Parts: structure tokens; C-alpha cells; sequence
């Protein structure tokens, strides 16, 4: 990760052009965003959205990588970029996208977020932008390092997860974040084992989100697009 | 109803029936009482209550816990027993009539007995 | 029988389809009881 | 004896548990409910006994006796702990040769039913 | 403290607050229907007391007391009981008529004798005419409520949602009305008996009156009991539910410990 | 200024005249009428105001005329041929039946007003 | 089943069920004294189970179209779907048909919980005729679960409809074993019930009506049930068609 | 008993009957509140109440948090005191009388402040 | 800190905080096989804060005055007090300041929950 002294010494917004992002839950440049709400709630088309406001404000390009992704909806998600033009085979794209499928062995599902990051990583560093890096779901990442440190016979810690789950998510979080040279930030899904937010896999995930973007049926029933709620999703930024 | 006959079947869906019934309403007993039910519906946990008695039994090889001679009882009288009960034939008859008997008759028969 | 049980009567007949609704039929209906009471123990249940 | 004396308790007493769990709803109560409410409240009582302190069989059924068949019925709860010394106080001064036939033929003949129902109406009122 | 221990005891809080949160709804419909009974009501009790404001009809006794048999309606029953026996202390020798189980329990207690007539099953519907005329006859017939000197009437009187009042008021006998120091303001034919039938009339009238009063101001009691118990049980499920997430983690990790010792040798 | 309610339903409660069916027969109240007390029979009920007439059938009560001359209608029942044969012969000829075999006092008195409405 | 789905052909497997395989699994995964954790299950049972079904698949046109669909089973113990296996099953597959023995008891059978399943693909997979009609069925049933305490007095207007509706509708999909129906057989019972044409007719007799609609429709109206079962659409000439047959037979 | 006298093991019973008996009746409490219980729960709640406040006493080492000078109450003081509650001799007295002091005395004496 | 406090000054030490330590603990513990206990924590786990806490005192004249003061911090889940870790460290430190969610979302900041807070020693050096 990023040296202490190379970090950052205040916290800034990063803007998405999003009118309810931007105005109630504000995401930290450099920071973590959970998104919340499966399907039925125009989940993709606000990923695109973002990769595509991202690109045309900021000029920063973004890396999707999806963790445990189902095959099925990899093929949906890239069928449906080429549709919305952030991808586009015969000119210019937007995103890089990086699968691990669901049915790749742990060690794969453990790092193909590293291998996202990397990418995004490298746009920071070598062309000074404001990368996003979406993880889809970053819960999954914490399953597949607890399955491969129950297959190289480490005892679990509480709940059945591995005993290296802290410094695990630490590794991956901490090189999201803002240096000199530029920034990545992360939106990332985050699932909730039992609806239990005090289960160790949430609640570590927890500690290093910035923000929350809450999409909801409630708000899509009422018409409402994006289907932000606009009194759950919360931003540490808005200060 | 391919093996015992859609008859059995029915009797037996219909007592299932009633039952969860019961079951599904034991927690507006609890705490409104029984005066909060609806007017089918009392004469449903009604008969539910009979239902869950009739289906008791005085074994032969149980007569030492209990003192009551042991009852055996032919199926075709368990499902004809049953029907009339779903029909309603037997609703002025008091719960315990109903409690640790045989077939229909049993329960004709202690329901003059306990009255007397 | 009472000045106001005989008017009872009275609007009961011009009582008893249309323009009978509900709280009609139901203005015409009581499950009320009487029992007397003395020394309290009681003399059994009557109906209204 | 102990048996024939305590035919139901069991069942009885169970009855009693289902009642009273219904009365916690606050309504009112007719003649069945408010007596096996009150038998079994009773009998409850009847059952409370110290410590270091066994009875005999012969002790135990005319207690019983009264419980079940409701002489106690019309006693006060708190006075059940004095009615029990009482009673056989006034068994042993008075029915000893009805102790003595509990204890020797560990049975009751129809006749001794009789002898124990009489026995007990009596002491029921002083 | 086991998890099959949490999970039943959640399970049970869950229906109790849905159901106290049905019979809240219920109750504001319930109520809402009352209203109009309850105006209804009020209004004909200022047309037929004008009457008597006016004729200035002024007072062994007979107390009739209304409530009803439902309880889970907040302290309706004991603060009217409170008033009956405060009332009951100025004068110990009167004859009660209860209206209403509850009320007859919360008197039978403290004065068992007085109580004469006991009236059942009113708490389900609306009051009614039929019902007030059927309770006045008996009244008449039975309490021979005629010959008494004083008469009265003792009901909830439901000041708004939040609050009700027990209240008192007096019913007149023939006799009075006749010797009002106001009765001559009024050109009254003095032919068949009157004052006999503005009496009988005004027992089943104005008790109406008292149990549309009551019923109004129970089912507010009964709303707003309804809304604290689904309260009080909501807050309930929080903090079993945060217990059976605690549980169910500790579950997980007892066994798993378990399985890792006996994985040791 | 008049005050006519029901136990259900307030009907009224100024009017240049009403007409009660009282003791014995129908009355009539102007504007300024002496403070009587009247029964009211099981008959017909007609407000005015002006030349607008609207009559109605009724169970019975009692009429006020107070002091400030407001006059106060009760009554349990109460649009004449709007709202009241078929509906009334089918339970007033099962009355009779009544009568023979208590029961009897009552099902006696329903005869009166059910004529009585018949003649309206 | 792939071999039929590389030769653009489509099979269906069911699997019966996966919780006795990942305990087959388990136990050679003990004897054999690799680390157990979570219920003693290996940390690749959950792999186990994403190699098999995501070999459930839908073929592009450049490889034939051919198709495999799974429907495996999962045994939940007392309901519970946070168990290790049905955890990870849950989690990999496209959604949940959800059946429990209350609503068995109750007589709703096939006794799916409707509130409870989800076909994460949803429209998308469904007969267009079918959908014109299951569209609201969806919304009814959802404001019929959040009122159903309210059956037992003193209702409004609209929380009394939502109920007489709630009530016809979940009896319609009631449905006997061996018995299933083609979809120009399905869409007339639901047009019926959603538009509230059952709604006069009581609880009980609903079995019956079906049955009775069904051969009245084969006898009278067969070109209707033909051009559901061809077109697989409904054109507003249809729609009154259906409209007016459905109307006919309420009467009779 | 045999160690403590008949009288002072029949006053820990009683105040152990009557905890029990508010103990019991948590849940109810807790959702619907003092007004759903009957006469007699109701008084046998008010006097448990007012007997677990009376069971706290001030300690001298803990001055500091209490505020209140420390108490010691003899045994024989003590017996006398929780058994007159029980005769429900004390009933018309405040239960904030009854928290944090000595014996009986100390409790008439903070009624007194009170009224005040 | 034990420096200033050796040398006749004052200094405070804030912990941010122990809940993650002892994660980190039980880390090792797991890592080296030692058996897991309550949550899977270590049976020395109240030892490693327990030594840690200790260091901090007020000194004697003799010893030159000097003091640490530690503020600890925990993270409960749920508001839950009684678990393990919070419990550990509460029988270790004299006195807690509660902070309570519900406080905290009304508005209420510090949202410090008085009935559930106290200093068992600091009473005796509160400015008078």
C-alpha cells in the first residue's frame, strides 16, 4: 500500500454528477463505497453510469471486477456495456473487466480483486487519474480466503471465517486510496450474511467504508431512478 | 386417493385442515380470547378441538397407565366417524365425549353417560 | 312491558331489503344477558 | 390405599394447570372452572412439605383423600398447612384403628372407604 | 439462553406485535364508527336534557355502572370502579346494577352485597336502542327502579383519544319531574300519566347515552393500549433479535471448536 | 330554530312550521308557540321551510317547545313512501299467529303501528 | 444432460438432491483427514457445488443455442437457510422455489412460499400470454400478505377486497399432483381471477369453477385457447374475446 | 428454621414468594403494562416493588457514588422491618421511600422528607 | 509513555483501539495452534490487555509523581456490553464512558449514556 507519508492529508469529495450522491452521501475521493440492493434496482445501470460520469468529469477510466461472479451475469454485464456504449470494440472504451468466476477454485476467487486492482492501480500511479474500481461482491472475496485457509489447515477464528480475516481485507483496502500522483476509489457490494451487520465478514468490510449507496424497491415502486434511498445512504463527508 | 379412495382422502385433507387451522389461531386465543373469532371460524377451532380428542385412543397394552380397557377400531368406521364430525352432525356434543374412546358410537355413548 | 320497551317494539316492526343495511339488521340484534345477584352467588342466566 | 386414594391427581392436577393458564386472561368464570381452579389450588398446597419430615403411608392417603374428593374444597388456602397436623392429630386421638387397618392390609376394603369418608366430614367443620 | 431457547421466544414477540398492531387498525376503525354513534348520541342528550335545564327537575338509591366485558383497554374498568366506590362511601346502603363483566368483578370484590342485577355480553357491537330499552325494562321489572329517590348512572366519559372521564349522572323519577320548580314554565297535559313515561323514556335514553360514552371511550382506551403493547414489543424484538445473532455466531463456533480438538490427535 | 335527532342519526338540530303526531292527534308549532311536553305517537313527521315540505315516518318519543321557543323532536325510527307491503304483510300477518301462543303482549302492539302506516 | 446441450438440443436435470451429496463428499473428505471446518464440511465444498451448476448454461447461436437448465434440491432443517449448504447452493443459482408445511397443511399445494421465491431471470423467461396476466398477480398477492392478519369485523372498503381477492387468487394455484397444465389452460384461470371475475363465487367452489371453465372454454371457445397456444400473445381482440367468454360462463 | 427461628425463615419465604411472583410476570409487564393484571397481581407487584428497593442499602466504602453516608442494619432490625411490609402496613408509602436505607425507620423518615 | 511518567511528568495514552488488537492476537494464537476459546479468543487474551493497562499509574513522591493516564478504546457490536472483550477490559480499567447508538443518531454528541458511565477513582481528583 501507499506509504504513510504518501497518503493524503484531508479528505475530499469526489463529485459524480449523481444529484443525490452528491448532495446527501457524498463519495470520498480515494475512499470506499458500500453498495447495497440486488436486483430489480438498476444496479448495473448505476455502475455505468458512474464509469461513464467518472470518465467525461474526471477523465478517469474504471475497472469492474466481479468476485465470485455467476457466469451467467458476466455475460449479461458485458453484453449490456457494449449496449450502453462504456464499452466499445470499435473505438474507445471505458472499463477493464476482470472476472473470477464462481466457479474457479478459492485461490482464484481470493485474488482476482488484486488483479482488478492492479489495473486501477496502474492509472493512478502511471497517469496521474481518479480510477474507480468496482467489486461485485466484495463478501465473496472474504468466503473464498476463508476456504482457502480452511484448505491449508489454519484453525478458523469465530463464526468459521479464517483468523487472518482483518489484515486479509486490510491488504486489499488500504491500496485503495488517495496519493500525490492521483486516486482510486471503490464501490463495492457488499452482502450481509443472516442480515447480521455484527457478523465478523460485514463488520470487518465495514471499518473501511467511507459511504453507502442504498438502492431500494421502495424507491423504484415510487418511480424513482436512481432508486437511491435518500435516507439510508450515508457519507462520512458530510461534514 | 389412488390407494385408499378419494373419500378417505378427503376426510383426512379436511381434518389436516381444520386442525392447522387451529393451530394457525392458537396465538389470537392467547392473547384476544376466544371472543375476537370470527363466526366460522369458532366453529371451526370448535370442532378442531374435538378432532385432536377423537384422535386419541385407549391402547390394549396401555390399560395399566390409564384403567380404561383397550380399543381397537376398523378403519372404514375411523373415516365414516370423522366425516359426520366435518359435517357437523355431532356439534352439540361437549369436548370430553370426544377424549380416550372408540369409534362414533364411544362417543354417542359417554356423551349420555357424562350427562347423567 | 315499558314506555320504551313498547316504542322499542315499535321501531323494530317499521324495521323488518335494500335500504336495510347492515347496522339496520344489527340495530335490531342483542347476545345480552341478565343475571340477578343477591347474599354474591346468583339466579341462573337469562337472556335479555 | 395411596392409589385408590390418588386416582386422577395426575390428570386432575393438570386440568388445574391448563385452567389457571387461562384465568391469567382476567374473565370471568362459571361453577367448573372456579372449582377445579380451587381444587387444584388446594391439592398444590396439600403437596408442600418440609424438609427432614417423612410421612407414613397411613398419613398420607386420608390427606390425599380429603384432597381429591373435596373436603378441603371450603378451607381457607392459608390454613391447609395447620389442617394437615390437625387432621391427623384428630386420626390418631380418635380413628387410630382406621390407621392401623392402612398400614397392615396396605388396601381399602369398600368398607373402610366409608369409615375414612365419614371420618373426615366430621373434622371438615371442628 | 439456547438458540432453540431465542428462536421460539422471538417467535412468539413477533406475533404479538403483529397482532396488537391489527387490533390497533382495527380499533381506530372500530372507533371511527363510534364517533358516529357518539354524536349522534350527545346531540339527543342536549335535546332531551334541555327539558329538564329548564323544568330545573333536581334529586336508598339505585346505581347502575357501565362498562363492559373486554379487557386490554387500559384502566377504563378501575378508575370507574374508583368513582362508583368513592360515591359508595357516602352512602353504603344503595343497590348496583353492573353493565359489563369487568365491572361487576372489580365490584364484587369490595362490595359484593350491594350488587342485585348483573348484564352480560355488551362488549362486542355498538350499543344500541334495543339493548338500552331491554336493560331499562328489566330495571323497572325486576330492581322495580321506579320506587328509588335517586338514580344513577355511572359511565366513561371520553374528554378526546388520549383521555377519558368517569362520570355520574342522575335519572329523575316520576314523582320528581312532577314537582320540578320549573314544571309550570310548561303547558303539560296533565291527562295520562306523563312524567311516568318522560321517565321510563329518559332510564332507556340517557343510559344509551352513557354506554355510547363508554364504548366511545373504551375503544380509544383499547387504541391506544393496542399502540403501546405493538411499542413495547417491537422494542422487544430488537433485542432478541441482536441475542439470536449473538447465538447464532456462538453456535458456529462452539461446534467448529468441537470438530478442531477432536481434528488434533 | 328546531332540534330533531335520532339515536343514530341527528336529522335538524330556523323552520317556519312542523306537524307531530302527538297524544291524541296531529299539531302544529309556529314560530312563537307556548312551552308544552308532548308524547309523540308512531306516525308521521312534516318540517317546513317556507312552502318546502319533507315528511317522514317515526317510532315515537317526545316533543319540547322551551322557553326560547325552539321546539325539540326525539324519536328511535325515522322519508314516508321513499323508504317504507310486500316488506311489512309478510311479517304483520305472521302476528297474528304470535298472539295465541309473553309473546303474545308484544307481537298484540305491532298491529297498531303496521295499520298505521299502511294508512300513508 | 451436455451432451444434449453441445448438440443444440436442451435438457433439464434435476438433482435430488445436493445435501446428500456435499454429506457423501464429506465423509471422504474426513476419512482422507483433510481440514474440516464449518459443519465439518471441507473448504472446497462450496466449489464442489459451483462446478456443477454453473455447467447449466445457455448456449450463443455460434455454438448451436443448446441449453442445459438444473433444478436441484436442497433439505433445509427447520426452515434454516443460513446452514452451511444451503448457504452456498442459495447463493449460486438464479433463485429459490421455497415450499413449507404450514402452507401444506393449509391446503396450498404445491406449497410454495411466494414471498419467499424468486426467479432471478424472471419476465425474460416467461410465456408473453402468461405474462400479460401474471404481471398483477404478483402485485395482488404482495398487498394480500401485508393485510392477511386483518382476517378476522370491522373492515374498510378496500382492505376487504384485497382480501376476497388474496383468498380466490392463492386457491386458483392450487394445483393436484400429476396434473399439469398447458399454458392456453393456465392464462383463462388467471385472466379470470386478477380481473375479478371469481370474486362472487365462494372459497369452496373454486376447484369446481376451474374444471367447469376449462371444458366450457374446449367446447365453445377452442379458438381461443388455439391462438394462446400458437401466438403465445394476446391482442386486444383477444383480451375482449377472453373478457367476454369469461363473463359468459361467470353468469351461468 | 432450626438455625434463624420459625419467624425470620417464614419472612424470607414470603419476600421470596412475593419476588417470584413479580418475576414471573416480567413479559406481561413489560408489553401491556400494570393496568392488564388482576387486583391481587397488582398489589403483590406494588409491595414486590417497593421490598427489592428496599433490599439496597447504602455501603460506607461507597459514599463516594451513593452520596448518602453509609448504613448498617442489624439482623433482628431487619426481620422486624420486612415483615411489617409484608403485613402490608406500609402500602400508602411511596416506593422511593424505600430505596437506598436503613431499616424501617429510616424509610418513615424519608416518606416525611417527601411530603415535603 | 512510561518515560514522562519515570520522570516526574504526566502523559495520556490513547488506544484506538484494543478490539483490533486482540483480532490481531488472535491471529497469532490461531496461526500457532493454540486452542480457542470464547469466540475463538485465546485463554491468555485478558492477560494481553490486563499487563498493558497496568502501566498506567499515578507514582508516589518517592517515585518522582509522574502518571499515565490511559483512554482505551472498544468496539462492541450491537451495543452489546457483555461479551467477552468489552467485559475483559472493564474488569481491567476503573471506569467506562459509554457511548450509545441511539444517542448518537438523535444528535445527542457526546453521546454518553450517564447511567451506564462512571469513574471509579476520578471523583477524588475532579476540580472542585
Amino acid at each position: 500500500p501507499p506509504s504513510f507519508a504518501e497518503q493524503s492529508t484531508s479528505a475530499e469529495i469526489l463529485e459524480t454528477g449523481i444529484k443525490v450522491v452528491d448532495l446527501l452521501a457524498p463519495y470520498a475521493r480515494g475512499g470506499k463505497i458500500g453498495l447495497f440492493g440486488g436486483a430489480g434496482v438498476g444496479k448495473t445501470v448505476f455502475i455505468q453510469e458512474l464509469i461513464n460520469n467518472i470518465a467525461k468529469a474526471h477523465g478517469g477510466f474504471s475497472v469492474f471486477t466481479g468476485v465470485g461472479e455467476r457466469t451467467r451475469e458476466g455475460n449479461d454485464l458485458y453484453r449490456e456495456m457494449k449496449e450502453t456504449g462504456v464499452i466499445n470494440l470499435e473505438g474507445e472504451s471505458k472499463v477493464a473487466l476482470v472476472f473470477g468466476q464462481m466457479n474457479e477454485p478459492p485461490g482464484a476467487r481470493a485474488r482476482v480483486a488484486l488483479t482488478g486492482l492492479t489495473i486501477a492501480e496502474y492509472f493512478r500511479d502511471e497517469e496521474g487519474q481518479d480510477v474507480l474500481l468496482f467489486i461485485d461482491n466484495i463478501f465473496r472475496f472474504t468466503q473464498a480466503g476463508s476456504e482457502v485457509s480452511a484448505l491449508l489447515g489454519r484453525i478458523p477464528s469465530a463464526v468459521g471465517y479464517q483468523p487472518t480475516l482483518a489484515t486479509d481485507m486490510g491488504l486489499l483496502q488500504e491500496r485503495i486510496t488517495t496519493t500525490k500522483k492521483g486516486s482510486v476509489t471503490s464501490v463495492q457490494a457488499v452482502y450481509v450474511p443472516a442480515d447480521d451487520l455484527t457478523d465478523p465478514a460485514p463488520a470487518t468490510t465495514f471499518a473501511h467504508l467511507d459511504a453507502t449507496t442504498v438502492l431500494s424497491r421502495g424507491i423504484s415502486e415510487l418511480g424513482i431512478y436512481p432508486a437511491v434511498d435518500p435516507l439510508d445512504s450515508k457519507s462520512r463527508l458530510l461534514d | 386417493a389412488a390407494v385408499v379412495g378419494q373419500e378417505h382422502y378427503d376426510v383426512a385433507s379436511k381434518v389436516q385442515e381444520t386442525l392447522q387451522t387451529y393451530k394457525s389461531l392458537q396465538d389470537i386465543i392467547a392473547i384476544l380470547g376466544m371472543d375476537e373469532l370470527s363466526e366460522q371460524d369458532k366453529l371451526t377451532v370448535e370442532r378442531a378441538r374435538k378432532i385432536q380428542r377423537f384422535l386419541s385412543q385407549p391402547f390394549a397394552v396401555a390399560e395399566v397407565f390409564t384403567g380404561i380397557p383397550g380399543k381397537l377400531v376398523r378403519l372404514k368406521d375411523t373415516v365414516a366417524s370423522f366425516k359426520a364430525v366435518l359435517e357437523g352432525k355431532y356439534d352439540n356434543i361437549p369436548e370430553h365425549a370426544f377424549y380416550m374412546v372408540g369409534g362414533i358410537e364411544d362417543v354417542v355413548a359417554k356423551a349420555e353417560k357424562l350427562a347423567a | 312491558i315499558s314506555y320504551a320497551a313498547y316504542l322499542n317494539v315499535a321501531a323494530q316492526a317499521i324495521r323488518s331489503t335494500e335500504l336495510q343495511t347492515a347496522s339496520v339488521l344489527n340495530r335490531s340484534q342483542t347476545d345480552a344477558f341478565y343475571t340477578q345477584y343477591k347474599n354474591a352467588s346468583e339466579p341462573t342466566p337469562i337472556t335479555k | 390405599a395411596l392409589k385408590q386414594v390418588a386416582g386422577s391427581l395426575k390428570l386432575f392436577l393438570a386440568q388445574y394447570r391448563e385452567v389457571a393458564a387461562f384465568a391469567q386472561f382476567g374473565s370471568d368464570l362459571d361453577a367448573s372452572t372456579k372449582q377445579t381452579l380451587v381444587r387444584g389450588e388446594r391439592l398444590t398446597q396439600l403437596l408442600k412439605q418440609n424438609q427432614y419430615s417423612p410421612l407414613a403411608t397411613e398419613e398420607q392417603v386420608p390427606l390425599i383423600y380429603a384432597g381429591v374428593n373435596g373436603h378441603l374444597d371450603g378451607i381457607e388456602l392459608s390454613r391447609i398447612g395447620e389442617f394437615e397436623s390437625s387432621f391427623l392429630s384428630y386420626l390418631k386421638s380418635n380413628h387410630n384403628e382406621l390407621l392401623t387397618e392402612i398400614r397392615e392390609k396396605g388396601e381399602l376394603s369398600k368398607e373402610l372407604l366409608a369409615s375414612l369418608k365419614s371420618a373426615t366430614e366430621s373434622f371438615v367443620a371442628t | 439462553a439456547t438458540l432453540k431457547e431465542v428462536e421460539m421466544r422471538l417467535k412468539s414477540i413477533k406475533n404479538i406485535e403483529k397482532i396488537t398492531k391489527t387490533m390497533k387498525i382495527v380499533a381506530s376503525t372500530r372507533l371511527s364508527k363510534a364517533e358516529k354513534a357518539k354524536i349522534s348520541a350527545k346531540k339527543m342528550d342536549e335535546a332531551e336534557q334541555l327539558f329538564y335545564k329548564n323544568a330545573e327537575t333536581k334529586n336508598k338509591e339505585l346505581i347502575v355502572a357501565i362498562t363492559s366485558d373486554k379487557g386490554l383497554c387500559g384502566s377504563i374498568h378501575s378508575q370507574l370502579a374508583k368513582a362508583v366506590r368513592r360515591h359508595l362511601n357516602d352512602q353504603p346502603n344503595a343497590d348496583i346494577v353492573t353493565i359489563g363483566d369487568k365491572i361487576k368483578m372489580q365490584l364484587l370484590r369490595t362490595h359484593p352485597n350491594n350488587i342485585k342485577l348483573s348484564i352480560n355480553g355488551i362488549g362486542k357491537d355498538a350499543p344500541t336502542f334495543q339493548e338500552s330499552a331491554l336493560i331499562a325494562d328489566k330495571l323497572l321489572s325486576v330492581m322495580k327502579a321506579g320506587t328509588y329517590p335517586k338514580i344513577s348512572i355511572f359511565y366513561n366519559d371520553p374528554v378526546s383519544s388520549l383521555s377519558f372521564e368517569p362520570s355520574e349522572k342522575p335519572i329523575f323519577n316520576a314523582k320528581t319531574i312532577e314537582q320540578s320548580p320549573s314544571f309550570g314554565k310548561f303547558e303539560i297535559d296533565t291527562d295520562a300519566n306523563v312524567p311516568r313515561d318522560l321517565f321510563e323514556y329518559t332510564l332507556a335514553n340517557q343510559m344509551l347515552t352513557a354506554m355510547a360514552q363508554g364504548y366511545a371511550a373504551e375503544i380509544s382506551a383499547r387504541r391506544n393500549a393496542m399502540d403501546n403493547a405493538s411499542k413495547n414489543a417491537g422494542d422487544m424484538i430488537n433485542r432478541y433479535s441482536i441475542l439470536y445473532n449473538r447465538t447464532r455466531q456462538a453456535v458456529i463456533t462452539n461446534e467448529l471448536v468441537d470438530i478442531i480438538t477432536g481434528a488434533s490427535s | 330554530k328546531l332540534q330533531f335527532a335520532l339515536p343514530h342519526e341527528t336529522l335538524y338540530s330556523e323552520v317556519t312550521q312542523v306537524n307531530l303526531p302527538a297524544k291524541s292527534g296531529r299539531i302544529g308549532v309556529l314560530a312563537n308557540h307556548v312551552p308544552t311536553v308532548e308524547q309523540l305517537l308512531p306516525g308521521v313527521v312534516e318540517v317546513m321551510e317556507g312552502s318546502n315540505s319533507k315528511k317522514f315516518f317515526i317510532s315515537g318519543g317526545f316533543a319540547t317547545v322551551q322557553p326560547d321557543s325552539q321546539l325539540c323532536v326525539t324519536a328511535i325510527e325515522a322519508p314516508l313512501e321513499s323508504f317504507s307491503e310486500n316488506i311489512k304483510n309478510l311479517l304483520a300477518e305472521a302476528k297474528k299467529n304470535v298472539s295465541s301462543s309473553r309473546e303474545a303482549a308484544e307481537a298484540a302492539i305491532q298491529v297498531e303501528v303496521l295499520e298505521n302506516l299502511q294508512s300513508v | 444432460g451436455e451432451w444434449f446441450r453441445d448438440n443444440g438440443k436442451h435438457a433439464l436435470i434435476v438433482y435430488d438432491d445436493l445435501s446428500k451429496q456435499a454429506v457423501a463428499y464429506r465423509q471422504l473428505s474426513l476419512l482422507l483427514r483433510r481440514p474440516p471446518g464449518r459443519e465439518a464440511y471441507p473448504g472446497d465444498v462450496f466449489y464442489l457445488h459451483s462446478r456443477l451448476l454453473e455447467r447449466a448454461a445457455k448456449l450463443s447461436e455460434k455454438e448451436g443455442s443448446g441449453s442445459l437448465t438444473a433444478l436441484p434440491v436442497i433439505e433445509t432443517q427447520g426452515g434454516d437457510v443460513s446452514a452451511y449448504i444451503p448457504t452456498n447452493v442459495i447463493s449460486i443459482t438464479d433463485g429459490q422455489i421455497f415450499l413449507e408445511a404450514e402452507l401444506f397443511y393449509k391446503g396450498i399445494r404445491p406449497a410454495i412460499n411466494v414471498g419467499l421465491s424468486v426467479s432471478r431471470v424472471g419476465s425474460a423467461a416467461q410465456v408473453k400470454a402468461l405474462k400479460q396476466v401474471a404481471g398483477s398477480l404478483k402485485l395482488f398477492l404482495a398487498q394480500y400478505r401485508e393485510v392477511a392478519a386483518f382476517a378476522q369485523s370491522d373492515l374498510d372498503a378496500s382492505t376487504k377486497q384485497t382480501l376476497v381477492r388474496g383468498e380466490r387468487l392463492t386457491q386458483l394455484l392450487k394445483q393436484n399432483q400429476y396434473s399439469p397444465l398447458a399454458t392456453e389452460e393456465q392464462v383463462p384461470l388467471i385472466y379470470a381471477g386478477v380481473n375479478g371475475h371469481l370474486d362472487g363465487i365462494e372459497l369452496s367452489r373454486i376447484g369446481e369453477f376451474e374444471s367447469s371453465f376449462l371444458s366450457y372454454l374446449k367446447s365453445n371457445h377452442n379458438e381461443l385457447l388455439t391462438e394462446i397456444r400458437e401466438k403465445g400473445e394476446l391482442s386486444k381482440e383477444l383480451l375482449a374475446s377472453l373478457k367476454s367468454a369469461t363473463e359468459s360462463f361467470v353468469a351461468t
